[PDB]
């Protein structure tokens, strides 16, 4: 059988930050397209 | 080793709630659209632990150029639609399967129907009826899965958790197969 999932980790959270007016918390491969 | 599982599908389809409900057994109390989120859990199959990497993508078209940058070395896709959103069902054929095929031609995917608890809801059956439409049945979903040409069709409710673990258990088996 397959166990229920364990040890939850939220590793990447990307959002647009309107104060700075740019995406933040980007994946690295998105970064070298957008930054 | 690590299983890479990528979740795609139209906005409002319920991809974030699907993932948070399964990984945490909590239902998000707010709607907040996704740009990109990466979560990890550990699962054990037959005594062997695996990290399941879960890629939560944006269903909004604004991210068409950016979203797929996350598709390299995907082991399995979940292609999602809401059983009470016919337009989301159409886009499976028109947008989503074509997209993941193009980027990952030899990668398996599952067709996932979400929000099944809303099929028998009078006031979502009403909203659909005001524009002369109705929920998607499993019979219809399953034909599309056969034709299009998925591993299989599974459905669930993030809210009630009916069928939810099964979706990911089949995703895991598809990736390891
Ligand atoms: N009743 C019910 N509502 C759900 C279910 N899953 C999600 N929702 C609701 O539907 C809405 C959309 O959920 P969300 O998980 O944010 O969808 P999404 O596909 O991630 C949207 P985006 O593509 O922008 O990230 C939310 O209001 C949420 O509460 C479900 O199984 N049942
Ligand atoms: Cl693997
Ligand atoms: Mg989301």
């Amino acid at each position: 059988e397959i166990s229920a999932p364990q040890n939850f980790q939220h590793r990447v959270h990307t959002s647009f930050d309107p104060k700075e007016g740019k995406f933040v918390g980007l994946p690295p491969q998105w970064q070298n397209i957008l930054d | 080793q690590t299983i890479k599982c990528v979740v795609v599908g139209d906005g409002a389809v319920g991809k974030t709630c699907l993932l948070i409900s399964y990984t945490t057994n909590k239902f998000p109390s707010e709607y907040v659209p996704t740009v990109f989120d990466n979560y990890a859990v550990t699962v054990m199959i037959g005594g062997e632990p695996y990290t399941l990497g879960l890629f939560d993508t944006a269903g909004q078209e604004d991210y068409d150029r950016l979203r797929p940058l996350s598709y390299p070395q995907t082991d399995v896709f979940l292609v999602c639609f809401s059983v009470v959103s016919p337009s989301s069902f159409e886009n499976v054929k028109e947008k989503w399967v074509p997209e993941i095929t193009h980027h990952c031609p030899k990668t398996p995917f599952l067709l996932v129907g979400t929000q099944i608890d809303l099929r028998d809801d009078p006031s979502t059956i009403e909203k659909l009826a005001k524009n002369k439409q109705k929920p998607i049945t499993p019979e219809t979903a399953e034909k599309l899965a056969r034709d299009l040409k998925a591993v299989k069709y599974v459905e669930c409710s993030a809210l009630t958790q009916k069928g939810l673990k099964n979706v990911f258990d089949e995703a895991i088996l598809a990736a390891l197969e």
